[PDB]
Protein backbone atom coordinates (compact mmCIF):
# COMPACT_ATOMS: atom_id res chain seq x y z
CA UNK A 1 0.00 0.00 0.00
CA UNK A 2 2.80 2.44 0.84
CA UNK A 3 4.83 1.54 -2.25
CA UNK A 4 7.96 -0.57 -2.61
CA UNK A 5 11.03 1.61 -3.20
CA UNK A 6 13.70 -1.04 -2.58
CA UNK A 7 13.55 -2.06 -6.27
CA UNK A 8 15.59 0.42 -8.32
CA UNK A 9 16.56 0.70 -11.97
CA UNK A 10 19.15 2.62 -13.97
CA UNK A 11 17.75 5.44 -16.10
CA UNK A 12 20.85 7.42 -17.16
CA UNK A 13 24.28 6.37 -18.41
CA UNK A 14 26.27 5.28 -22.58
CA UNK A 15 25.00 1.72 -23.03
CA UNK A 16 25.34 -1.53 -21.10
CA UNK A 17 27.40 -4.29 -22.68
CA UNK A 18 25.86 -7.79 -22.67
CA UNK A 19 25.92 -9.48 -19.25
CA UNK A 20 27.37 -6.39 -17.57
CA UNK A 21 26.34 -5.13 -14.13
CA UNK A 22 26.34 -1.38 -13.44
CA UNK A 23 26.73 -0.89 -9.68
CA UNK A 24 27.31 2.85 -9.97
CA UNK A 25 25.13 5.57 -8.45
CA UNK A 26 20.55 14.01 -12.01
CA UNK A 27 20.31 10.76 -10.06
CA UNK A 28 20.61 7.88 -12.57
CA UNK A 29 18.90 5.41 -10.20
CA UNK A 30 15.16 5.92 -9.74
CA UNK A 31 12.95 3.83 -7.47
CA UNK B 1 -2.26 2.13 9.60
CA UNK B 2 -3.41 4.22 12.57
CA UNK B 3 -1.96 7.70 13.09
CA UNK B 4 -0.58 7.74 16.63
CA UNK B 5 -1.56 10.69 18.84
CA UNK B 6 -0.98 11.35 22.55
CA UNK B 7 -3.72 10.12 24.86
CA UNK B 8 -4.34 13.57 26.36
CA UNK B 9 -2.99 17.11 26.05
CA UNK B 10 -2.89 19.35 29.11
CA UNK B 11 -4.34 22.84 29.01
CA UNK B 12 -6.05 25.63 30.89
CA UNK B 13 -8.47 28.47 30.07
CA UNK B 14 -6.83 31.45 28.41
CA UNK B 15 -3.88 29.39 27.13
CA UNK B 16 -3.03 27.63 23.86
CA UNK B 17 -2.51 23.91 23.24
CA UNK B 18 -1.46 21.90 20.19
CA UNK B 19 -2.75 18.40 19.39
CA UNK B 20 -0.50 16.54 16.95
CA UNK B 21 -0.66 13.08 15.39
CA UNK B 22 2.21 11.30 13.64
CA UNK B 23 1.99 9.18 10.51
CA UNK B 24 4.30 8.50 7.57
CA UNK B 25 5.36 10.06 4.29
CA UNK B 26 3.23 7.49 2.44
CA UNK B 27 -0.02 8.86 3.91
CA UNK B 28 0.56 12.11 5.84
CA UNK B 29 3.36 13.42 3.63
CA UNK B 30 1.90 12.28 0.29
CA UNK B 31 -1.52 13.98 0.04
CA UNK B 32 -2.28 17.43 1.48
CA UNK B 33 -5.73 16.31 2.63
CA UNK B 34 -5.25 16.28 6.40
CA UNK B 35 -8.50 16.74 8.33
CA UNK B 36 -9.17 17.06 12.06
CA UNK B 37 -12.40 16.74 14.04
CA UNK B 38 -13.44 17.34 17.65
CA UNK B 39 -15.49 14.61 19.32
CA UNK B 40 -17.63 15.02 22.43
CA UNK B 41 -18.59 12.02 24.57
CA UNK B 42 -21.98 10.57 23.69
CA UNK B 43 -22.11 12.34 20.31
CA UNK B 44 -20.58 11.85 16.89
CA UNK B 45 -17.41 13.83 16.10
CA UNK B 46 -17.90 17.21 14.43
CA UNK B 47 -15.69 18.23 11.50
CA UNK B 48 -13.58 21.22 12.54
CA UNK B 49 -10.42 21.38 10.40
CA UNK B 50 -10.01 20.20 6.80
CA UNK B 51 -7.41 20.58 4.04
CA UNK B 52 -4.62 20.84 6.64
CA UNK B 53 -5.16 24.57 7.23
CA UNK B 54 -8.83 25.19 6.38
CA UNK B 55 -12.03 25.17 8.42
CA UNK B 56 -15.68 24.96 7.31
CA UNK B 57 -18.25 27.63 8.10
CA UNK B 58 -19.34 27.50 11.73
CA UNK B 59 -15.89 26.44 12.99
CA UNK B 60 -14.45 28.99 15.45
CA UNK B 61 -11.25 30.71 14.35
CA UNK B 62 -9.54 29.60 17.58
CA UNK B 63 -9.02 26.09 16.16
CA UNK B 64 -6.36 25.77 13.45
CA UNK B 65 -3.47 23.54 12.45
CA UNK B 66 -0.49 23.00 10.20
CA UNK B 67 1.22 20.22 8.26
CA UNK B 68 5.00 19.73 8.15
CA UNK B 69 6.50 16.61 6.60
CA UNK B 70 4.81 13.45 7.88
CA UNK B 71 3.54 15.13 11.08
CA UNK B 72 0.20 16.94 11.31
CA UNK B 73 -0.95 19.04 14.26
CA UNK B 74 -4.04 20.96 15.37
CA UNK B 75 -3.47 24.43 16.85
CA UNK B 76 -6.00 25.64 19.43
CA UNK B 77 -5.63 28.99 21.19
CA UNK B 78 -7.79 30.76 23.75
CA UNK B 79 -9.48 27.56 24.89
CA UNK B 80 -12.55 27.92 27.11
CA UNK B 81 -14.15 25.65 29.70
CA UNK B 82 -16.44 24.15 27.03
CA UNK B 83 -13.59 23.34 24.62
CA UNK B 84 -12.82 20.01 26.32
CA UNK B 85 -13.24 17.35 23.64
CA UNK B 86 -11.54 14.36 22.04
CA UNK B 87 -9.74 15.38 18.84
CA UNK B 88 -9.17 12.99 15.94
CA UNK B 89 -6.91 13.47 12.92
CA UNK B 90 -7.72 12.06 9.49
CA UNK B 91 -5.66 11.87 6.31
CA UNK B 92 -5.89 10.26 2.88
CA UNK B 93 -3.92 7.00 2.86
CA UNK B 94 -4.09 6.68 -0.93
CA UNK B 95 -6.14 4.51 -3.29
CA UNK B 96 -9.28 6.37 -2.16
CA UNK B 97 -8.82 5.01 1.38
CA UNK B 98 -9.33 7.21 4.45
CA UNK B 99 -7.60 6.38 7.74
CA UNK B 100 -8.45 8.08 11.03
CA UNK B 101 -6.05 8.76 13.89
CA UNK B 102 -6.11 7.36 17.39
CA UNK B 103 -7.52 10.48 19.01
CA UNK B 104 -6.35 13.00 21.60
CA UNK B 105 -8.33 14.34 24.56
CA UNK B 106 -8.09 18.06 25.33
CA UNK B 107 -8.36 18.86 29.05
CA UNK B 108 -8.90 22.37 30.40
CA UNK C 1 -31.05 17.02 6.42
CA UNK C 2 -30.44 15.23 9.72
CA UNK C 3 -29.40 11.58 9.56
CA UNK C 4 -31.20 9.19 11.94
CA UNK C 5 -29.53 5.80 12.30
CA UNK C 6 -31.41 2.61 13.10
CA UNK C 7 -30.97 -1.15 13.21
CA UNK C 8 -28.56 -1.38 16.13
CA UNK C 9 -28.93 -4.59 18.12
CA UNK C 10 -26.93 -7.21 20.02
CA UNK C 11 -26.60 -10.50 18.13
CA UNK C 12 -24.64 -13.69 18.60
CA UNK C 13 -21.28 -14.02 16.80
CA UNK C 14 -21.41 -15.62 13.37
CA UNK C 15 -24.65 -13.88 12.34
CA UNK C 16 -25.12 -11.06 9.84
CA UNK C 17 -26.55 -7.69 10.88
CA UNK C 18 -27.42 -4.73 8.65
CA UNK C 19 -27.36 -1.11 9.82
CA UNK C 20 -29.06 1.81 8.08
CA UNK C 21 -29.59 5.53 8.59
CA UNK C 22 -32.41 7.75 7.33
CA UNK C 23 -31.46 11.13 5.87
CA UNK C 24 -33.93 14.00 5.83
CA UNK C 25 -34.78 15.88 2.66
CA UNK C 26 -34.32 14.51 -0.84
CA UNK C 27 -30.57 15.15 -1.12
CA UNK C 28 -29.47 11.62 -0.16
CA UNK C 29 -28.85 10.59 -3.78
CA UNK C 30 -26.97 13.83 -4.49
CA UNK C 31 -24.41 13.33 -1.68
CA UNK C 32 -21.98 10.53 -0.99
CA UNK C 33 -22.21 8.19 1.98
CA UNK C 34 -19.43 7.23 4.40
CA UNK C 35 -19.40 4.68 7.22
CA UNK C 36 -17.36 5.11 10.41
CA UNK C 37 -17.17 2.81 13.44
CA UNK C 38 -16.09 3.80 16.95
CA UNK C 39 -15.28 1.07 19.45
CA UNK C 40 -15.98 1.83 23.14
CA UNK C 41 -12.81 3.19 24.69
CA UNK C 42 -11.04 3.24 21.31
CA UNK C 43 -10.52 5.68 18.47
CA UNK C 44 -12.57 6.19 15.34
CA UNK C 45 -12.25 3.43 12.74
CA UNK C 46 -13.20 3.88 9.10
CA UNK C 47 -15.49 1.29 7.51
CA UNK C 48 -15.81 2.38 3.89
CA UNK C 49 -17.06 4.94 1.42
CA UNK C 50 -19.90 4.77 -1.12
CA UNK C 51 -20.51 7.23 -3.94
CA UNK C 52 -23.65 9.35 -4.18
CA UNK C 53 -24.88 7.23 -7.09
CA UNK C 54 -23.49 4.06 -5.49
CA UNK C 55 -21.27 3.13 -8.44
CA UNK C 56 -17.77 3.35 -6.93
CA UNK C 57 -17.81 1.83 -3.43
CA UNK C 58 -14.77 1.76 -1.15
CA UNK C 59 -14.16 -0.36 1.94
CA UNK C 60 -11.58 -0.23 4.70
CA UNK C 61 -8.98 -2.98 4.97
CA UNK C 62 -10.14 -4.06 8.44
CA UNK C 63 -13.72 -4.50 7.17
CA UNK C 64 -13.02 -5.57 3.58
CA UNK C 65 -15.20 -8.52 2.61
CA UNK C 66 -17.24 -8.34 5.82
CA UNK C 67 -19.28 -5.11 5.56
CA UNK C 68 -21.26 -4.15 2.46
CA UNK C 69 -22.05 -0.52 1.61
CA UNK C 70 -25.11 0.30 -0.49
CA UNK C 71 -27.77 3.00 -0.65
CA UNK C 72 -31.45 3.09 -1.63
CA UNK C 73 -32.26 6.53 -3.04
CA UNK C 74 -36.00 5.72 -3.10
CA UNK C 75 -36.33 6.03 0.69
CA UNK C 76 -33.24 8.26 1.16
CA UNK C 77 -31.65 5.58 3.36
CA UNK C 78 -28.02 4.44 3.31
CA UNK C 79 -27.35 0.92 4.59
CA UNK C 80 -24.24 -0.91 5.81
CA UNK C 81 -24.68 -4.68 6.13
CA UNK C 82 -22.00 -6.54 8.11
CA UNK C 83 -21.72 -10.34 7.97
CA UNK C 84 -20.06 -12.79 10.38
CA UNK C 85 -19.58 -10.19 13.10
CA UNK C 86 -17.06 -11.14 15.79
CA UNK C 87 -17.07 -10.50 19.53
CA UNK C 88 -14.37 -7.83 19.15
CA UNK C 89 -16.47 -6.26 16.37
CA UNK C 90 -18.57 -4.38 18.94
CA UNK C 91 -18.72 -0.64 18.23
CA UNK C 92 -21.07 2.28 17.70
CA UNK C 93 -21.71 2.53 13.95
CA UNK C 94 -22.60 5.95 12.55
CA UNK C 95 -23.19 7.02 8.96
CA UNK C 96 -21.91 10.28 7.50
CA UNK C 97 -22.57 12.37 4.41
CA UNK C 98 -19.97 14.04 2.20
CA UNK C 99 -19.61 17.80 2.63
CA UNK C 100 -19.77 18.41 -1.10
CA UNK C 101 -22.53 17.08 -3.39
CA UNK C 102 -21.84 13.81 -5.21
CA UNK C 103 -18.35 12.30 -4.79
CA UNK C 104 -15.69 14.79 -3.69
CA UNK C 105 -14.03 13.19 -0.62
CA UNK C 106 -11.71 16.21 -0.31
CA UNK C 107 -13.37 17.45 2.88
CA UNK C 108 -14.67 16.30 6.25
CA UNK C 109 -18.00 14.86 7.32
CA UNK C 110 -20.58 17.64 7.58
CA UNK C 111 -23.58 15.56 8.73
CA UNK C 112 -23.38 12.55 11.03
CA UNK C 113 -26.03 10.60 12.90
CA UNK C 114 -26.53 10.00 16.60
CA UNK C 115 -24.75 6.64 16.32
CA UNK C 116 -26.00 3.05 16.42
CA UNK C 117 -24.29 0.70 18.87
CA UNK C 118 -23.40 -2.87 17.89
CA UNK C 119 -22.69 -5.68 20.36
CA UNK C 120 -21.65 -9.31 19.97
Amino acid sequence: HSGNYDYWYRLFRSKLKPFERDISTYFPLQS
Amino acid sequence: SVLTQPRSVSGSPGQSVTISCTGTSSDVGAYNYVSWYQQHPGKAPKFMIYDVDQRPSGVPDRFSGSKSGNTASLIISGLQAEDEADYYCSSYAGSYIWVFGGGTQLTV
Amino acid sequence: VQLVESGGSVVQPGRALRLSCAASGITFSSFGMYWVRQAPGKGLEWLGYIAYDGSDTYYADSVKGRFTISRDNSKNTLYLQMNSLRIEDTAVYYCAKDYYPLLSYYYGLDVWGQGTTVTV
